[PDB]
């Protein structure tokens, strides 16, 4: 039960060819538990309540940055087998630690303990 | 509309199921071609895990796509 | 105190 | 007729509706309170999802009865 990653992003929906940020920023964060399942969970600030939450296999999605709109910090979420395709920006005042959550993430879904 | 069920053992099973079929009958099916317990039967996709009552095509699950399969521990330290 | 969200874009799989 | 609509949660939404109105119609009106469409909403009675096409009076729903919401998968 113990937390992979964590660091605060919020959502953003993607609607044809447009992606737009969602005001509802959260915090990304990655659990593996007991059945060596890796936890995408991801809970708004708002309540600071898990809105979502999603088990993640090795290989099963890959985490990138969004070189489309540069300004911020924006990751995009690609399940390789889910053909899904999700949008989130990191809400770190500090890039000193984008790139750590960054790879982590990846590592953490794509190379699980 | 098969999908490849892989299991936590690496082997495949491919399931021969339809879109509209539900998670229960999949599980069914990978009983009958493993002999795994609906109850230890825990079939994951698109990263999030099938709920029983839903459909393939609820988790946008195509033809020979990849289902990750979970089996209870059963056992404890 | 926190950054500002980001801006509508096009996003493309390429 | 007024029906209790219980959420996943604690939260309960409740909506004045007639023993004549169908399943349908009250699925509508959680739509209106909430946005959940049909398919992500679903009502469950006694146990027994509610099959559209069928009154409130079908499935013995009567006023400030409790009704069981469950949300699909939400997002991805």
């Amino acid at each position: 039960n113990k937390y992979l990653v964590e660091f605060r992003a919020g959502k953003m929906s993607l609607k044809g060819t447009t992606v737009t940020p969602d005001k509802r920023k959260g915090l990304v964060y990655i659990q593996q538990t007991d059945d060596s399942l890796i936890h995408f969970c991801w809970k708004d600030r708002t309540s600071g309540n898990v809105e979502d939450d999603l088990i993640i296999f090795p290989d099963d999605c890959e985490f990138k940055r969004v070189p489309q709109c540069p300004s911020g910090r924006v990751y995009v979420l690609k399940f390789k087998a889910g053909s899904k395709r999700l949008f989130f920006w990191m809400q770190e005042p500090k890039t000193d630690q984008d790139e750590e959550h960054c790879r982590k993430v990846n590592e953490y879904l794509n190379n699980p303990p | 509309m098969q999908i490849f069920v892989k299991t936590l053992t690496g082997k495949t099973i491919t399931l021969e199921v339809e879109p509209s079929d539900t998670i229960e009958n999949v599980k069914a099916k990978i009983q009958d071609k493993e002999g795994i317990p609906p109850d230890q039967q825990r079939l994951i996709f698109a990263g999030k895990q099938l709920e029983d009552g839903r459909t393939l095509s609820d988790y946008n699950i195509q033809k020979e796509s990849t289902l990750h399969l979970v089996l209870r521990l059963r056992g404890g330290d | 105190q926190e950054p500002e969200p980001p801006e509508p874009f096009e996003y493309i799989d390429d």
